[PDB]
């Protein structure tokens, strides 16, 4: 998920910017849901996933608010002691404590029921057991009792207008996730919110701990302890899935690094140059982040060092000169199916070959493979999420920064050799599969193009939708599953906010039981791939200037 | 009057709800949606509580018992239970609002109910607010918001102690898995705060 604000000194014919790309892959029905609500205390406009109560995306005349995953650790995981002798007891504080259990059963269309039991600890669900040890494993959650707490916060900040009023609701809010604020007089604000856990001394949060009782939680940390900051000093607040702040922990998820490598880096480079920006080149950031290759940024200087001295004519410095000619944008030609230039694919193969080289060499079987993706591995129905520097790349990075890089290296990835003799390696093969692939003409290499599908399948993998509704995009695009832009005191326009959002493949998924398909059905998933949008209405005048139709009930309890 | 509830539809079919009080107003939310997302909705429910292959059939049984076995019903139920009225009028008013609209639909299945609903061999049901509440619980929390891989880190550490030995077993286990990583690109500048 990615975010940008943009502060008073920062923009331009307005005093606050703030554009929102939440990424959760790409479905139909559309994954979120456009609507409004005007009484009972809130007066907004947005849409939000699922269509919960409260909008994850969306102002309400004097502020505005969104969200990005924000990755911390609010997760451990405690080791149970069982015995044989007693089923369904646990050891706690030197006492057998008996386990909670449900019976579960489920019911299977045309097929027959099968039951089960979920058991459940002081520190919570078990996940699994392993009779051998005599130990179950229990995942304590933070956040657990605050879930509707945290639903409700989301709902009741929509009636915030102010920096005050709104971190109080930020403060009830418990999973892990990045919140942003903008307002009508140009302040910017940014909380990494959640629950987080008070841990004993000494508690390693990356691995298991015992749950007899002595490494239980103390408690929860304050809010006062979450990562937060008003009218930075920076004039913005920039965030792609990154740390929030110096020194703040991540997830224990092995596959998930905040490094020297991050994607982040792209969009704070767009913006750091320019001292200022209007709303048109606020929402230009979308095009050119979707295209942007993550990865050039981070090898092409131990690229070009390591083939300076190579002859001009050998393969692998023409693949390096052709990079170094590129600027890192990827674009589809006429064909609707190739890449312009040949520099994603390069660097795919060459990182591929790295990785095995390095990292995944280090790493003993089965484990290796977890380090062993570039970043890039796709089908022909494209990318499912966002696309990122792989945990590999991000392990290798560190190592071609060597005394640079704070991690001390342990193992040398290079095993005892120059990276200058690897990188080489790496180069040759992949100038080997490519060459055999498009010839030995790097300039008449046409690519595969990645593209987007927008899947009838839930992210759980269930049926939102019949097969054929699923939708292509010739291209990816790096980007919000939707993406909104919020624009505060619009020095041009008469209204205090401007507001814009774009919900492909559009508000319904209405199919009527002849096959008719809504006129909103697909309205939107144009206008997405052109890098276009809609106005967003708050104002009672304004969102009757643009009515199409009208219901009215009497409802009552 | 207190008993009204307008709905506004923009160009591009958005539904604006205007209403006095917030049972009727998410009542309105509850309607609007039952229209556009019926179906999608639906099936999020089940995923999210675990009962998909109830009308998906035997492929769906793995994933219904995934769900299950990560979360406790009870507790989201008396977490419900010990709510104001206030805020429990917006879970059972947005209930209610989409119960309207399944009334008429399965009052004029031949002209309203969604083909997907013929297709896949159903037809929607009621819903009540433990339905709604866990539309977000078994997503934003259960889903995002519950990532460990503990158990697998400490599988890849005792792997790494084997080879290496237990000093630089986990000297390695820290070079692939930091805690903390100075150099990490922040979102707050290290000019504001630690
Ligand atoms: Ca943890």
């Amino acid at each position: 998920c990615n975010m940008w604000v943009i502060g008073k000194n920062k923009a331009q014919d307005a005093k606050a910017i703030m554009v929102n790309g939440p990424q959760f892959g790409w479905y139909a029905p559309a994954y979120t849901y456009g609507i409004g609500l005007h009484g009972a205390g809130y007066d907004v406009t947005g849409n939000t996933p699922f269509a919960y109560p409260g909008l994850v995306f969306g102002h309400n005349g004097t502020i505005s608010w969104g969200s990005t995953a924000g990755f911390g650790d609010d997760v451990d995981i405690f080791a149970e002691k069982l015995s044989a002798e007693k089923p369904g007891y646990y050891q706690h504080n030197g006492e057998w404590v008996k386990m909670l259990s449900r019976k579960e059963t489920i019911a299977v269309k045309d097929g027959q029921p099968e039951t089960f039991t979920v058991w459940r600890t002081l520190h919570g669900n078990v996940i699994k057991t392993d009779t051998a040890t005599q130990t179950a494993y229990a995942k304590a959650r933070a956040w657990d009792g605050k879930e509707v707490a945290s639903l409700l916060a989301w709902t009741h900040q929509m009636k915030a207008k102010n920096w005050p009023e709104w971190t109080q609701q930020a403060a009830k809010q418990a999973l892990t996730i990045n919140w942003y604020y903008a307002d009508v007089n140009g302040n910017i604000g940014y909380v990494h919110t959640g629950a987080y856990p008070d841990r004993q001394p000494g508690h390693d949060p990356r691995l298991p701990v015992p749950g007899t009782g002595k490494w239980d939680w103390k408690g929860l940390l304050s809010f006062d302890l979450n990562p937060k900051v008003y009218n930075p000093q920076s004039g913005y607040i920039a965030n792609w899935n990154n740390s929030p702040q110096k020194d703040y922990p991540a997830s224990d998820l092995f596959a998930f690094l905040w490094g020297g490598a991050d994607r982040v880096t792209e969009i704070d480079t767009t913006l750091d140059k320019q001292p200022r920006f209007t709303a048109d080149q606020a929402w230009d950031v979308i095009r050119q982040t979707s295209r942007r290759d993550l990865n050039l940024r981070l090898f092409l200087p131990a690229l070009k060092d390591a083939t300076a001295n190579l002859a001009e004519n050998d393969p692998r410095r023409q693949l390096v000169d052709k990079l170094a000619s590129w600027d890192g944008e990827n674009l589809v030609n006429d064909d609707g199916k190739t890449y312009q230039q040949p520099g994603s694919a390069i660097l795919n193969a060459w990182l591929t070959s790295m990785l095995k080289r390095t990292v995944v060499a280090a790493v003993p079987a089965p484990f290796g493979k977890w380090y062993s993706a570039s970043g890039y591995e796709t089908t022909q129905d494209g990318p499912t999420g966002s696309l990122n520097i792989s945990v590999g790349a991000k392990i290798l990075y560190e190592a071609l920064q060597g005394d640079k890089s704070p991690i001390p290296q342990a193992v040398d990835l290079f095993g005892g050799k120059p990276q200058q003799e690897v990188i080489l390696a790496a180069l040759d093969d992949a100038w080997q599969t490519l060459s055999k692939r498009y010839g030995n003409d790097v300039t008449g290499w046409k690519t595969p193009a990645m593209a987007l599908t927008f899947r009838a399948n839930n992210f759980f993998g269930v049926p939102q939708a019949a097969a054929k509704e699923a939708r292509h995009q010739a291209e990816y695009q790096n980007r919000g599953t939707e993406n909104d832009m919020i624009v505060f005191s619009p020095t041009s326009g008469n209204r205090p906010v401007l507001a814009w959002d774009v919900v492909a493949p559009g508000q319904s998924g209405f199919i009527a039981p002849d096959g008719k398909a809504d006129k909103h059905y697909d309205d939107q998933l144009i206008m997405y791939e052109s890098f276009g949008r809609k106005s967003l209405w708050l104002t009672p005048q304004d969102v009757d200037e643009h009515k199409e139709s009208q219901e009215v009930l009497q409802v009552q309890r | 009057p207190p008993t009204e509830v307008k709905i506004v539809r923009d160009e591009y079919g958005m539904p604006h709800i205007y209403a006095d009080d917030t049972y009727r107003l998410f009542y309105g939310y509850g309607y609007v949606v039952a229209q556009d997302r019926l179906f999608q909705m639906e099936m999020a429910r089940r995923s999210t509580q675990g009962t998909v292959s109830e009308v998906l059939g035997k492929a769906f049984v793995s994933f219904d018992k995934d769900i299950r076995q990560n979360y406790w019903p009870d507790s989201i139920r008396a977490q419900i239970a010990s709510l104001s009225a206030e805020d429990k009028s917006i879970l059972q008013g947005y209930a209610d609002g989409m119960n309207a609209w399944i009334d008429k639909v399965n009052a004029s299945p031949d002209k309203l109910l969604p083909q997907q609903f013929s297709t896949f061999g159903f037809k929607p049901k009621h819903w009540e607010p433990f339905d709604v509440a866990m539309i977000f619980v078994g997503t934003m929390a259960n889903r995002f918001s519950d990532s460990t891989s503990e158990i697998d880190n400490l599988a890849l550490l005792t792997a790494l102690k084997d080879k290496y030995g237990k000093q630089q077993g986990m000297a390695v286990f820290n070079q692939l898995k930091w805690l903390v990583n100075p150099s990490a690109p922040t979102t707050i500048a290290a000019r504001e705060s630690a």
